[PDB]
């Protein structure tokens, strides 16, 4: 069913507005608690900071705009079900019946696993990592964590865990529908390892640290996904 | 635009050479080049279609 | 133009911009 | 290079779609594309003019 | 009057030397007071910092090269009348008589408004903004502003207010000759709003914060310019 | 002797492995002393820090990954003789007899001069520079040097001094075989000055400070290299 | 070549370099 | 990609104009442009040679 | 192909990527 370009842009504008309205309304209901929301996010770090160590703000606008930046992305995460539905409704006529049987399970399962990524990272990984990182400084070095740097690190881990949690289930689903077999995944192992570094390079700043902090979660959790593909 | 560093690119080729090997890395780069070639070919033909539709919209809008 | 061609073309243009910048698209 | 971010570019297109609309954004992008096309055309012709003048200077300087 | 390329390059080199000489002479007369100049610039922040908070230097070369960077930027600002004259004298033959009736009023008015923007930012905006930003930090966060980051923030605000101050007068001057009308500026409102985001994107780092910090003053000051266009 | 592409890639992969193995083995033998290695590197700064001043870590992962990054770079520097030999053994068939008489003296001398350059920077430049930079801060500014920023500054100075140390000897070597004469070096002085800014622009971040930090040692030691070319 | 063409061309090159880099100018 | 800033590039041209001069700077830019032109010409012909060799490898590998 | 041409071409390809990105090489 061919349609004029404006028809697709009319629909896209309507769906984009519903995404912006959802984010703004959630942001307005949450912007008043920006400092309280930052206390929750920085709670794992504060509990593990050494005696005499406290968080600092090295930027003039950081004390205000870093909590504001945090509650904005919290709004984006909380509005993901609305955003994903608008994405689904825009791409629903494009998908065929056979492609509909795969995208719908992916969209629903991604949302839950992406939240379990934060729950696992916040309640398990953050206490373990912060208790080690904050107490491994060289002698004479005072751990004074910048609030702007901490927010970037936390969202880097939250995005990494949420995305990488979906990889094993996506692999198992692809094995279930028959798109890919465990045998074919084992012979594509060298390419995924190189491909993981390529994906990490593109989606991260040119620092190698950000490349490896992302690529290793994909390739490792790719390997676990192949393991459960046997039990299916 | 994606931010690509020289160190990041060298690591990819270094890892690709030691993992894929002398016989699979050139084919992998050739395959990736074809993907980018097809991506730009698809981008060009769609932009041509959008330009042709915009002219049709102007013809309809001008009359009405 | 159909919805599938619109989505496919939009992603291709976005991918080109991420690999060659916005000036390449306007070329 | 002007530093352009993916988030910055998406914001412009998102804002342009909701402000200019489905009927004015494509024309706005088309007009801006023509500006860049004319900008690169102007750069190319002047470089050709500069190259020709440099050749003339070499002829004059070599004789003198 | 066509001229060879070297003639334009001989003239441009001569005008460039005058700009370079003016900046260096001012810099040499000011580099000795680099710390005293930084004390004046950092005075609004120090007065509003919380008890127990002070400026820090997170870079090894920051204690020396941040005051040097500031006193060099002051040299550029104080040499703007000289630079603008050399720019004017190099582009004077290019301009036609009707174009000369615009560039001269814009060049003279921009110089005063750009300085007034700095005076307005320093004497009004800085005490109000620093008194709020420095005291809105989350609990347990120690405001330790870096001198290198403070200079970037101060310079960004100084340029933003200086440039935005010229926008209304430029609009009224355009309306006065008849290049543009208030009616035409009102129907071009959606394009300027989108265009402001484009201008902010190009002239600022890829951070959205820097994009909006330039766009909102640019669009808002545009709106005030249309207001005074009615009363002319 | 023409060879298939895989033959060159087989050889390159073999030599790349020997470089990777050398770096990793050194890194494994050194990563346990990462904090102790950082103490040696930061020792010139600590001795010159003002009373009440200490190094800080503004990043969450900085206390662990900054010493790890440093001990990895030390592994690269310590493995340079192995890396350079593998580079030599891969380019030896490419070089002719006359080009072999130039590359071999350059490679052997570059290794010693690079080590002497860093030893000169650590034992002479670092105590003098840190004693000035750490004590020139504006009044009320507390010098709190970040460990991650200090590592970048130290590596920038170590790389700059090591590379620029090879310039005077390379110039003398070129003058010795007759590739370039001291007379021809004097008439190329304007081009090297402009070229130094180009080289610094490409190999450094877009900050002008990094451009000049590489350009001035390269151009200055180029001038000193021409001076010794007279005495040959 | 006149001064107006010199200024108009020079700004075009700077604008091109700001949108496509110095390599595009030398192409 | 090498990271080039607008301030860094302007400094190079400003320094080049005042050091090299109005007569030597245009020749210097022309010479550097020729180096990039030769660099890209050498890159293209090598990629053509690599592509032709990869085709030969496939023919040998397929038979064996 | 000999060793000299392989090294000469590799440096040229690396130099192009440093001045025009990896997309130019794949073009």
């Amino acid at each position: 069913d061919t349609q004029p370009l404006i028809t697709h842009l009319i629909e896209l504008r309507k769906r984009l507005l519903n995404c912006i309205i959802a984010v703004i309304v959630i942001f307005l209901c949450l912007v008043y608690f920006a400092n309280d929301i930052y206390h929750l996010v920085s709670a794992p770090l504060i509990k593990q900071l050494p005696q005499g160590s406290t968080m600092i703000a090295t930027d003039v606008a950081s004390p205000f705009f870093t909590p504001i930046k945090l509650t904005f992305m919290v709004s984006l995460i909380l509005s993901a079900p609305v955003i994903l539905y608008q994405v689904w409704a825009f791409i629903a006529p494009a998908l065929y019946k056979h492609e509909r049987r795969l995208v719908v399970p992916l969209l629903v399962s991604s949302s839950l696993l992406f939240y379990i990524g934060m729950a696992f990272a916040y309640f398990v990984v953050f206490p373990l990592a912060f208790g080690f990182l904050a107490n491994t400084a060289p002698e004479g070095v005072q751990v004074s964590t910048d609030i702007a740097s901490y927010l970037s690190f936390v969202m880097a881990l939250f995005m990494a865990f949420g995305v990488s949690f979906e990889v094993p289930v996506a692999i198992v689903l692809l094995c279930w529908m028959g798109i890919t077999s465990p045998e074919d995944l084992r012979k594509k192992r060298p390419y995924v390892l190189v491909g993981a570094f390529v994906v990490g390079m593109l989606l991260t700043p040119p620092d190698v640290f950000s490349q490896t902090l992302l690529a290793i979660p994909m390739y490792c959790l790719f390997e676990i996904g192949v393991f459960f593909s046997r039990f299916y | 635009m994606f931010d690509i560093g020289f160190s990041e690119l060298l690591l990819v080729f270094i890892i690709g050479l030691v993992v894929l090997g002398p016989q699979r890395l050139p084919v992998a780069v050739k395959t990736v080049a074809g993907w980018i070639r097809a991506l730009r070919s698809l981008a060009t033909t769609v932009q041509n279609e959008l330009t042709q539709e915009l002219k049709l919209q102007e013809f309809q809008d001008s009359l009405k | 133009m159909d919805r599938r061609r619109f989505i496919k073309g939009s992603m291709a243009m976005a991918a080109v911009c991420g690999t060659s910048g916005i000036a390449s698209l306007f070329s």
